[PDB]
């Protein structure tokens, strides 16, 4: 199957540059052009440009000329996009997508997106706090993930064996720190009789912590 | 530059109904007997997925509930019957010129039956209090419609400052929303008062759902 | 007008220099519209190419590659339709012409005003001057959605400036007749 695998989320300081990569597999990489597309948070999709991997021909949106540079590395089936002179307005998700000639140049396969955060704020691990609750048949438990930077964190419950009944809320930024919460709802017959633990991974700070939820008084 | 204007910007459609999304172009997107108009579905946090290419061609693997029609400057994406998994934003895109442009997007909300939230309140953890902070959290889970009011009361008195709210996107399976409300205080301010309450007012009742604890 | 059929040889080496030039001469002599690709490859410095001088339209792509000849007389070529494209991307591909030194010195596409589909690829032509001065956006048609470019300007000689007669210093060669019609 065709897959386009993009590099992970990037935190970059204002004025610096960033390289976003897009590794193609499942088709002849040099036989199709590769689109690049920007999406700011809550906004529409914007075309940046496209490149021919075989000979390196390029077409840029004038709006991105000199902000973006498209290149390819044929030996690794990778298209790259370099963003330079970064500002707050460059914080966005960047997508690669394959151009399909037969389908009217439609974008028929997309990478998963690379989230770029342009900021001076320092990387900070989260503090992870248990949210502990009875009369009802289902009981809701939670974990507060507070004071971290940048995004993202990954929250699981019981190392991923509790996957049903979970809500992880979108993070909110405040004073250069993000906070989010996650709730899980289980039968009252499974807690506290059996344990429930949230696990919070924060890759940017190389941390992963556990918090067991114990009953409140 | 061909400007694509989608109508409506948002719509709510019930399961089993028909959704119709229009794309009006500022000039023709046709040439060489082709309409260079495509349509994409984007679920929150995911890449767009191609639905329809060259105005009317269903992309392989896409359910035939989706169809595209139109020509020149007026195009339509139809979803019939609407299903819960269709909650998403839909984009049109043209390439009758080298400058590719996209529409502004249409957000499709799935209309289900109203559902009251399941409300839960949580005291500050001993770990957070030890660090000097005090967050009180209220979860308001699996409700519909999205509109909701949360009020925090401390010893019966309303508190507006220091509250952060976060909503999930509409769930792709049950078409509900969930929300968290977090009241952050200092330990010393938290210790000044005893009763903490979050009151959720939602269309499903004239009476708020009230959850409380005593420090 | 007089029409001829184009070729689809791409970069393959010809079987014989004589049969190659004889084939191209018989194909294009008097031809005005090439219903297909115009491929001009492996031509030596002494090649007589006057048989190309009536070409006004190419329906496919133009490929000029692996030639030592110093000029290609396509001054009447007005439009490349790109209904077929080199590598499915390029309507004009000028490659590896070179290596008095051999190699294309100027494109001299004085009449070229429209490329309807596909892009421009110009690579490894060490005697070629002026290809960087052309405003390719004025040539790509409005409905050309493969208007991509790669213009290699590395070269082994110093180019004299475009004629001072040329608006915006855009030209296809040194002459005042070679200014880009914008
Ligand atoms: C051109 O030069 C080649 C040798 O490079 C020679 O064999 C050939 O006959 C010449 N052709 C003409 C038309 O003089």
């Amino acid at each position: 199957e065709i897959q386009l695998q993009q590099s992970g989320p990037e935190l970059v300081k204002p004025g610096a540059s960033v390289k976003v990569s897009c590794k193609a597999s499942g088709y002849a990489f040099t036989s199709y052009n590769m689109y690049w597309v920007k999406q700011s948070h809550g906004k529409s999709l914007e075309w940046i440009g496209y490149i021919d991997p075989k000979h390196g021909g390029t077409s840029y949106n004038q709006k991105f000329k000199g902000k973006a540079t498209m290149t390819v590395d044929k030996s690794s089936n990778t298209a790259n996009m370099h963003l330079n002179s970064l500002t707050s307005e460059d914080s966005a998700v960047y997508y690669c997508a394959r151009m399909n000639y037969g389908s009217g140049y439609a974008m028929d396969y997309w990478g998963q997106g690379t989230s770029v955060t342009v900021s001076s704020a320092k990387t900070t691990p989260p503090s992870v706090y248990p949210l502990a609750p009875q009369t009802n048949s289902m009981v809701t438990l939670g974990c507060l993930v507070k004071g971290y930077f940048p995004e993202p964190v990954t929250v699981t419950w019981n190392s991923g064996s509790l996957s049903s009944g979970v809500h992880t809320f979108p993070a909110v930024l405040q004073s250069d720190l993000y906070t989010l919460s996650s709730s899980v709802t289980v039968p009252s017959s499974t807690w506290p009789s059996e344990t429930v633990t949230c696990n919070v991974a924060h890759p940017a700070s190389s941390t992963k912590v556990d918090k067991k939820i114990v009953p409140r008084d | 530059n061909i400007v694509l204007t989608q109508s409506p910007a948002s719509l709510a459609v019930s399961l089993g109904q028909r959704a119709t999304i229009s794309c009006r172009a500022s000039e023709s997107v046709d040439s060489y007997g082709n309409s260079f108009m495509h349509w994409y579905q984007q679920k929150p946090g995911q890449p767009p997925k191609l639905l329809i290419f060259l105005a009317s061609n269903l992309e392989s693997g896409v359910p035939p509930r989706f169809s595209g029609s139109g020509s020149r400057t007026d195009f339509t994406l139809t979803i019939d019957p609407v299903e819960a998994d269709d909650a998403a934003t839909y984009y049109c895109q043209q390439n009758n010129e080298d400058l590719r442009t996209f529409g502004g997007g249409t957000k499709l909300e799935i209309k289900r039956a109203d559902a009251a939230p399941t409300v839960s309140i949580f005291p500050p953890s001993s770990e957070q209090l030890t660090s000097g902070g005090a967050s009180v959290v209220c979860f308001l889970n699996n409700f519909y419609p999205k509109d909701i009011n949360v009020k925090w009361k401390i010893d019966g008195s309303e508190r507006q400052n220091g509250v952060l709210n976060s909503w999930t996107d509409q769930d792709s399976k049950d078409s509900t929303y969930s929300m968290s409300s977090t009241l952050t205080l200092t330990k010393d301010e938290y210790e000044r008062h005893n009763s903490y309450t979050c009151e959720a007012t939602h269309k499903t009742s004239t009476s708020p759902i009230v959850k409380s604890f005593n420090r | 007008t007089q029409v001829c059929t184009g070729t689809d040889m791409k970069l393959r080496l010809p079987a014989s220099p004589e049969t190659h030039l004889d084939m191209l001469r018989h194909l294009y002599q008097g031809c005005q519209v090439v219903q297909g690709n115009l491929e001009l490859t492996y031509l030596p410095t002494n090649a007589s190419l006057s048989f190309l001088q009536d070409i006004q339209e190419v329906q496919g792509y133009v490929l000029i590659a692996h030639n030592q000849v110093r000029q290609v007389p396509l001054q009447r070529l007005r439009i490349v339709r790109g209904t077929q494209l080199f590598e499915d991307n390029y309507a004009l591909a000028v490659l590896d012409n070179g290596d008095s030194p051999g190699g294309l010195r100027e494109l001299q596409l004085r009449s070229l005003t429209e490329i309807l589909k596909g892009g421009v690829l110009i690579q490894r032509n060490p005697q070629l001057c002026y290809q960087d001065t052309i405003l390719w956006k004025d040539i790509f048609h409005k409905n050309n959605q493969l208007a991509l470019t790669l213009i290699d300007t590395n070269r082994s000689r110093a180019c004299h400036p475009c004629s001072p007669m040329c608006k915006g210093s855009r030209c296809w060669g040194e002459s005042s007749e070679d200014c880009q019609s914008l």
